[PDB]
């Protein structure tokens, strides 16, 4: 069953030092009783201080297990880098295996970088989240 | 073959009487606590009868061996005081023959207790839990007073309500703080809940989905910077039953058929515990014969309280060993049987005292 | 009549003392066994032993009536089974005089018991409870079941433990907004009651700025907070209603009735504490009636067994009638009056039966 | 004084035990009460004492109806009692054993109480043991102390019960000497015992009860001659 | 058969109650055991029976050292016993009362057991009450049934204990007749009680123990004419 559920949640999480961990808005939060798995339909993650510059996320659906071990972004997947470069570098694929515990950028499928000036396609994603550098 | 029937009838009748008295006493003793809980606000008085009816077999499974102990003591004390047993012994009937005579009622009681502990206590507890998982908890959250802190489930969780409607629902500013006794990391430690109004929704299949009109959910620790602030409109968390399984662990409700083979330490410990009652009955029968020899100076009732104390200590040792074994410390190979061995040895030494002394006197 | 009175009184008094000692020992052993389950590497076995030894006086006072019943039974049985009461009766003495001679030491014991209860049991019980709470509650934000919540304005307080010297342990308080949005969450290690106001020690409050602005943490070693709660009320709201003094029960009952809150449990406790001498007298009368009637020439074992059985039945009845008054809206006085009256009436009937 | 029981009668749960039994004991004379065990001898003795209430009949002592008075009422009336089994205050010294009872007497004063206690101690030859605890006394000394205690109440009739039961032949002489010493003072003794030989030897007259109704009465010679007694209680072979 | 007790000696807490008391019972004779209550008479009787273990001596029966055997061992060796108080199986018919013991006898079969039970019932004149429960029987029938049961155990020596305790003079004749019957059957009997008259009348011999030592023996005429027993136990006035 579902132990706790919420509608139109706008959560905030703060870092150990005091900086914002993120700012996620979800249509509904569902936590089944069998496992500590939380469904966040239509997340809007914004790593406000994870890398100084927010990492705009417009994933259609996100699935979270007991911990952030695998918060998989199912269906529509978007990664708006919003970094010093004006290119969004939006990656869509079908899923993005973000690693909140690992804190690394990995793609479950071929990387489709939808940059502003030019669109490029790459195989695999192995790039440090903090570094924010292109890497197959 | 006539003394056999005579002694069997005496022992059985006395055991039945003592068992009835003990059952009444124990049922009243536990009803005391249940009535206290009902008066405190929890529980529903209409369900007490069913609870006691479904819990009776568990009481019987432990009362019966003590009933047999006391029945043997009383019957053989009567036969000793009235000189019947002196005439029986002065004619040829040894004491091993007496033990053989008294081991028939012990066998019948062991069969009965095995049937109980293996096929009626589990079903009884299962029915008790199923019929307890009902509107009782829904009443408890309706018991909230606009100014009382109901610390449900000991010190782990609390509940509050500034104002609660008489008809239920449309509560005032609600506050619910829950703490997890586990590691809890940092955020999981304390999680508070505040909703402006809050409401209770009856599940189509579940018990109740407390629906909060609007509020927040806070997680973290009082002395740390990280705090997960969640702002919502409708929030739903079910209300667990305070006594759904607190007084009845799921280990008891599992049918004895499933206990076989399972590598779960708790299940194997429970299976060892279930088989201990017939052995306890036989051990008490063995060590109740020699203790029943009383002269008229010390009467017949003198050694009943010490017998009750010995039986209670036996049960307490069995339960403590079972716990420390199901928690993994005591190896399962040795198991729970060393307590039975210890009490069998003490009873055997008590039984062979007179022959040993006679052999000592050349 | 001086020598016969002394004989009977000394016999019954010594029997009562021995029975009370044995009963108290058994009760202490059972309590220790039951409470051994709470050891958690922060509540040592020495702590449990100290708690039990400090709680002993309360249980002795509570179980005094049963000891009186059983001791009077045993002593009167010892006197009668040797054909001494028969000699005293045949010499001219009467059953009323024998009852008076038995009762006088009972009167002394009743006075001693009421004094000990109302002047010692609260003090030692409070000391033991405070020690156990302090031992178990030196933990974290809210890590004890001996705690105490509270609320004033829009700030919800918690207290891990309460000490008799007006000092609290582990005070964690949450401050909210009119919009019910949290603004602070503090945790003070201790607290002391300066006569003007409460003073905290080594606080660790964390302030959550509502907006996305930076969240900060501050540390004031001696932060001061003005709260409504007072030490006297705190030391009473935690203790069990049956562990307070008679005067304390009276004062708390009136304090509760002043604000409209119900006090049926406290009325029951007050009635059970103040009416104990009557119950003891009724029990001793029933025992004396038993000695002169059915248990005339039975063995000592039967006397002990029947006394224990009757005590158990009486205790169960009076315990079931306690909460029943609250549940069924019975007057609290009846739950105490009924069983004692029944026992006294049965004793009087059996005595009139000769 | 002349204790008189007239038309005593009691019925147990199922069947009658004593019916229309009449007795009479006069001061200074010993009267024995003997009969078969199944008979109502014990019940008649206890009804006279007062332990068991009598359904019918009046027990009066010198024109003073004491039928409805309790055991202590009769004891104040003048009757006494000496239980068969040991009835000595175990933890009280012999002097205390006597003085405890001596205290209850209303008439006596402190000096009178002490003088009476000294006289009683010297009378029964228990002066040498005026300090031993009751539990440490032998059979003869215990019986002497018990008789002194019974006399300390100044009774008018003392109802001994089984005085000769479980006593070797040498001690029956002392018991009979004690009984005669009591009779000299004027008290009247009503002995009931299983030992018919000694009871008839000592008692001046005997009342025999067969099935709740006394069947014979008179001196020992008459009691031994009656054919009904010879056929019910004594038997032809007896003596 | 001869049950011999040699140099029996028993010491209680710190006192030597019995010291070097030797007795011998021969099959077909009645032997009494008398003495003052304090002296070692009951103690010797019990050490012979088996209820108290002897510090020294050998209680041998027909050259079997049965001192160490338990009570059932003696009962299987030939000795018997009969408790002083009533010891009849209360809720058991008299016929069942005897058959409960008859079934134990190994050297018998079902037809033999039934014939033996019929012979026992018709030999003790208790046939008519063969169906009454143990509670209904009166004194005489109860004693007869107990004796019949003890015999059904098929013993050699039957150790009576206080058979003349609290019995009317008429009923004593029946007990004497039963004892004579048992003696004629060829069963050595040992009798102990305080009835120094009936015991001396029935008994063919008497052992008197005083201060834990045997002080006299022989038939009634020799015992009565003896002087030490008269001065210590019987008293000059006796007889
Ligand atoms: C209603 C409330 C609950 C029940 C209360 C008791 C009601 C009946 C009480 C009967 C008492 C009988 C008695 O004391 O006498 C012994 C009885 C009769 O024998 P008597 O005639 O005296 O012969 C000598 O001899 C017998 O045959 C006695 C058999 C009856 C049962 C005796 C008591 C056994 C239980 C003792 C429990 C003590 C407390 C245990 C607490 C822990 C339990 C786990
Ligand atoms: C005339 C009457 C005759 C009859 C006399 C009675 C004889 C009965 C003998 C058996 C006694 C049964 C005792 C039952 C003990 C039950 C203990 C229990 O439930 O607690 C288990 C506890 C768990 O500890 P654990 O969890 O390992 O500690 C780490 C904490 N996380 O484990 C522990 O911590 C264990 C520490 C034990 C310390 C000692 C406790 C005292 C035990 C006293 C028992 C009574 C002895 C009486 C003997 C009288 C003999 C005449
Ligand atoms: C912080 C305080 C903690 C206190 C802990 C107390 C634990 C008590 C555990 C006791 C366990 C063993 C019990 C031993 C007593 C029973 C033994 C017995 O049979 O004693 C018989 C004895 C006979 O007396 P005797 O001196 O022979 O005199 C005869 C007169 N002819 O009888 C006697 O007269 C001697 C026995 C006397 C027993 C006295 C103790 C009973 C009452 C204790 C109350 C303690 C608390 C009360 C309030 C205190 C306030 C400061
Ligand atoms: C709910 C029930 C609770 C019962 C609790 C346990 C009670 C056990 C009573 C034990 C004492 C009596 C034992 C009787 C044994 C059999 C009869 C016997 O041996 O004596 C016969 C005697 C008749 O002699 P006499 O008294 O002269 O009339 O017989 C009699 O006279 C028998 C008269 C017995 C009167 C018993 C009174 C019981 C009072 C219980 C008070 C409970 C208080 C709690 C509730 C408030």
């Amino acid at each position: 069953t579902i132990d706790y559920y919420a509608e139109n949640a706008h959560s905030l999480q703060y870092q150990e030092d005091g900086s914002l961990d993120y700012e996620m808005t979800a249509v509904k939060l569902e936590h089944q009783k069998a496992t500590d798995i939380t469904f966040v339909t239509t997340p809007d993650l914004l790593l406000f201080r994870g890398n100084v510059q927010p990492w705009h996320i417009q994933s259609a659906r996100a699935e979270v297990g007991p911990k952030g071990k695998e918060v998989e972004l199912i269906d529509d997947v978007r990664v708006a880098r919003t970094d010093a470069k004006g290119q969004p570098s939006i990656l869509t694929t079908t899923r993005l295996t973000v690693f909140p515990d690992k804190n690394y950028a990995q793609t479950e499928q071929a990387v489709k970088i939808d940059a502003a000036n030019g669109v490029t396609t790459a195989v695999g994603m192995k790039a440090y989240l903090k570094d924010s550098r292109m890497h197959l | 073959m006539i003394v056999f029937r005579y002694l069997s009838r005496e022992v059985l009748v006395t055991m039945s009487a003592v068992s009835a008295v003990l059952l009444v006493i124990i049922m009243s003793g536990r009803f005391i606590k249940y009535l206290a809980q009902a008066a405190q606000g929890l529980l529903d008085p209409g369900s007490l009868f069913l609870i006691m009816a479904f819990r009776i077999p568990g009481f019987l499974q432990l009362i019966l061996p003590l009933g047999l102990f006391l029945g043997i003591l009383l019957a053989y004390g009567r036969l000793y005081l009235e000189s019947e047993m002196t005439v029986l012994s002065a004619t040829g009937m040894s004491q091993k023959r007496l033990l053989g005579y008294t081991m028939a009622p012990a066998l019948l009681v062991a069969i009965l207790v095995a049937w109980l502990s293996l096929f009626l206590a589990p079903q009884g507890i299962n029915q008790f839990a199923l019929l307890l998982n009902k509107q009782d908890t829904l009443t408890e959250f309706d018991t909230l007073v606009p100014g009382r802190f109901q610390a449900m489930r000991d010190g782990t969780r609390v509940t509050y309500t500034e104002e609660l409607s008489k008809d239920r629902g449309e509560l005032a500013g609600i506050f619910i703080s829950q703490k997890d006794l586990n590691s809890s990391n940092q955020e999981r430690g304390i999680s508070i809940l505040v909703a402006e109004k809050g409401t209770q929704n009856i599940q189509a299949d579940g018990s109740r989905y407390l629906i909060l009109h609007n509020g927040y959910r806070y997680d973290g620790n009082p002395g740390q910077a990280n705090y997960r602030a969640i702002q919502y409109d409708t929030y739903g968390v079910m209300l667990p039953k305070p006594e759904a399984s607190s007084e009845v662990s799921e280990r008891d409700a599992v049918p004895t058929a499933d206990l076989f083979g399972s590598d779960n330490p708790r299940y194997q410990a429970e299976l060892q515990w279930r088989l201990s009652t017939p052995l306890l009955v036989f051990v008490v029968t063995l060590l109740a014969v020699p203790l029943s020899r009383v002269n008229p100076r010390q009467g017949r009732f003198l050694k009943l309280l010490p017998a009750i104390l010995l039986y209670m200590g036996y049960l307490a040792l069995l339960i403590a060993v079972r716990g420390q074994l199901d928690k993994g410390k005591i190896p399962m190979a040795i198991g729970l049987w060393w307590v039975h061995g210890l009490f069998l040895a003490i009873g055997l030494l008590l039984f062979y005292w007179e022959p040993l002394r006679l052999k000592l006197a050349s | 009549m001086v020598k016969l009175d002394r004989y009977i009184g000394v016999t019954v008094f010594v029997a009562i003392l021995a029975v009370l000692g044995v009963i108290l020992g058994l009760a202490l052993l059972f309590a220790f066994i039951d409470e051994l389950n709470d050891i958690s590497a922060s509540y040592g076995i020495g702590d449990a032993l100290r708690f039990i030894f400090l709680t002993a006086p309360r249980r002795a006072y509570d179980m005094l009536p049963m000891a009186a019943l059983i001791g009077c039974l045993v002593g009167l049985g010892t006197l009668a089974s040797n054909s001494e009461l028969t000699i005293m009766r045949a010499a001219g003495v009467s059953l009323s005089r024998i009852v008076w001679a038995v009762m006088k030491p009972m009167l002394v014991l009743m006075l001693a018991g009421i004094l000990v209860g109302e002047y010692v049991a609260p003090w030692t019980e409070n000391i033991a409870q405070s020690g156990r709470a302090l031992a178990q509650g030196g933990g974290d934000s809210q890590s004890s079941k001996r705690g105490l919540w509270h609320r004033q304005g829009r700030e919800y307080i918690h207290i891990n433990a309460v000490q008799p010297n007006g000092v609290l342990y582990g005070v964690t308080r949450y401050r909210f907004d009119e919009q019910r949005g949290l603004e602070s969450a503090s945790f003070a290690k201790r607290a002391r009651f300066e006569t003007d106001h409460w003073q905290l020690e080594e606080v660790t409050t964390t302030l959550l700025h509502p907006r996305e602005k930076r969240s900060e943490v501050v540390k004031l070693p001696t932060e001061r907070w003005d709260a409504q709660l007072s030490p006297q009320l705190l030391n009473t709201v935690v203790m069990e209603p049956e562990a307070l003094s008679i005067s304390g029960l009276w004062q708390y009952i009136h304090y509760l009735a002043d604000q409209g809150l119900n006090n049926n449990r406290y009325w029951l406790a007050f009635w059970t504490k103040v009416l104990q001498p009557l119950v003891t007298a009724a029990l001793v009368l029933m025992a004396i009636s038993f000695i002169f009637g059915p248990l005339r020439s039975v063995t000592l074992g039967q006397r002990i067994f029947t006394g224990v059985l009757v005590g158990f039945v009486f205790r169960i009845a009076q315990d079931l009638l306690g909460p029943s008054s609250l549940v069924f809206d019975f007057p609290p006085l009846l739950a105490v009056v009924i069983p004692a009256s029944i026992c006294a009436l049965a004793g009087v009937w059996l005595l009139r039966r000769a | 004084a002349t204790l008189k029981a007239q038309h005593l009668a009691k019925s147990y749960k199922g069947r009658q035990v004593v019916r229309d039994v009449s007795m009479s004991i006069d001061s200074g004379q010993i009267v024995g009460l003997l009969g078969p065990n199944g008979a109502g001898k014990t019940t008649c003795f206890y009804m006279i004492v007062g332990l068991v209430q009598a359904d019918q009949g009046v027990v009066r002592i010198d024109e003073q109806n004491v039928t409805h008075l309790p055991m202590h009422g009769r004891a104040r009336a003048g009757i006494g009692y000496l239980p068969q089994e040991a009835s000595i205050f175990r933890k009280l010294s012999v002097s205390d054993n006597i003085m405890a009872i001596l205290e209850t007497r209303s008439d006596l004063d402190r000096n009178g109480r002490k003088e009476a206690l000294e006289g009683l101690l010297q009378e029964f030859h228990i002066h040498h043991i005026r300090d031993n605890l009751g539990m440490s006394l032998s059979g003869g000394e215990r019986r002497r102390v018990e008789i002194a205690r019974a006399l300390a109440s100044a009774p008018k009739f003392i109802l001994l019960d089984e005085p000769f039961a479980g006593v070797d032949p040498i001690s029956v002489g002392d018991i009979k000497q004690i009984i005669h010493h009591l009779k000299a003072k004027g008290i009247g003794i009503l002995i009931t015992d299983h030992n018919v030989r000694e009871t008839l030897d000592i008692c001046e007259t005997a009342y025999i009860v067969n099935d709740g109704q006394l069947i014979a009465e008179g001196d020992a010679e008459s009691i031994l001659a009656n054919d009904l007694v010879k056929e019910v209680y004594l038997g032809h072979e007896f003596r």
